[PDB]
């Protein structure tokens, strides 16, 4: 979007930006948590089928 | 790396007129008088004869 | 450490602070000193002035030179300044931090 | 509004009477101007000089006198308006918005200075000034006033 | 303090030592480790090292 001494265009575009850094904050630390769980369920798993064998 | 970690810098329109000093002027009025030249001549217009 | 670094930085800057008021004394002696000459010629031409000899023109033309040194005194007086402190035209109190 | 102005229509008489384009202000002297043409009468077409309220803008045709300006329209107002015009000593606006804002004085207007214990004199801007207290002001597009905010 | 100083002097002064405190402030607050904020309060913490 254009903003060449347009404000309400650049400070707009702007606050967009900044509600984008913290969405992209929020998703990595959601997507951290999933790979957290999977870790453990790969542990698990290794375990079990020693104990299984 | 967050929302307003941020440094503003300000900037002004700098040039004669928001100085104040378009008007910057040290001449003093001439006087001025003028004379009657009175040019007797001659030209053709493109309107036809 | 960090104390003396403190009080050195606050030390260099305290003697330039001198140094400044170095330079502001030294202005208002020089401003001074043209006030004492011409204080100097004003008396020569008094004690000319007494002579008897003389008529109410010659007065004149010595009062005419008197005017005009008093006058270059209230100028010099006047228009001399330092940093816009003007050192000579009011009573005034300057401090200087040289700690 | 023009429904004031069919009031003085009647003074006027004729057929029918209305006004012509918009009202032309004066700048220089405060003042509205307009245009009259009249049915099926003689020496009321006109233009004449109005006067008005900022409340409701009303116009009444001072000029309403069976004469048409002298020259047509003065050159004094040369501008056409709708609308209420006010002057920018008034400072309507900037006022009422004040007083939203609590200030419990008449307000007033001036320019600045300021000076350093040596007598140096500098200049400053504009500013809303109520009684011994000050306020900031800035200037708009025509001369109306907004305080700094 | 020196007397010699202008007020604008004075002023330009001010203004370099505003600027030093909002950087003050900046370190305060901005300041972070692993995502948690250091500085901006009075703080306790314990760490288990037996």
């Amino acid at each position: 979007t254009p903003v060449e001494g347009n404000n309400v265009e650049k400070e707009k575009a702007a606050a967009a930006i900044d509600k984008t850094n913290r969405g992209l904050k929020n998703s990595l630390n959601n997507v951290l948590t999933v790979r957290a769980e999977l870790g453990t369920q790969l542990s698990e798993l290794s375990t079990l089928d020693s104990l299984g064998s | 790396a967050n929302d307003g970690e941020t440094i503003d810098i300000d900037l002004k329109q700098i040039n004669s007129q928001t100085l104040g000093l378009d008007t910057l002027n040290v001449q003093q009025k001439y006087k001025v008088s003028d004379t009657a030249a009175t040019v007797t001549g001659y030209a053709d217009t493109t309107i036809a004869l | 450490a960090n104390r003396f670094t403190a009080n050195i930085k606050g030390l260099t800057q305290a003697s330039r602070n001198a140094n400044d008021g170095i330079s502001i004394a030294q202005t208002t002696e020089g401003a001074l000193n043209e006030i004492n000459n011409n204080l100097q010629r004003v008396r020569e031409l008094a004690v000319q002035s007494a002579n008897s000899t003389n008529s109410q023109s010659d007065l004149d033309s010595i009062q005419a030179e008197i005017t005009q040194r008093l006058n270059e005194i209230d100028r010099v007086s006047g228009q001399t300044q330092f940093n816009g402190v003007k050192v000579l035209a009011q009573d005034n109190t300057l401090t200087i931090q040289v700690g | 509004d023009n429904s004031t102005f069919k009031a003085s229509a009647t003074g006027l008489g004729g057929t029918d009477q209305k006004i012509d384009g918009d009202l032309k202000f004066d700048d220089t002297t405060g003042k509205y101007y307009a245009k009259v043409t009249v049915t099926g009468g003689t020496g009321k077409d006109g233009y004449y000089e109005v006067s008005v309220d900022k409340t409701n803008g009303e116009v009444t045709l001072a000029g309403g006198a069976t004469s048409p300006l002298t020259g047509g329209l003065p050159a004094t107002a040369t501008e056409d308006v709708k609308n209420v015009q006010v002057a920018n000593a008034d400072l309507t606006e900037a006022k009422a918005a004040l007083t939203a804002a609590g200030v419990t004085g008449t307000a007033s207007v001036v320019k600045m200075s300021y000076t350093d214990n040596n007598g140096k004199t500098i200049d400053g801007g504009l500013a809303v000034k109520v009684g011994d207290d000050y306020y900031s002001a800035t200037q708009n597009k025509d001369g109306s006033i907004s305080i700094n905010t």
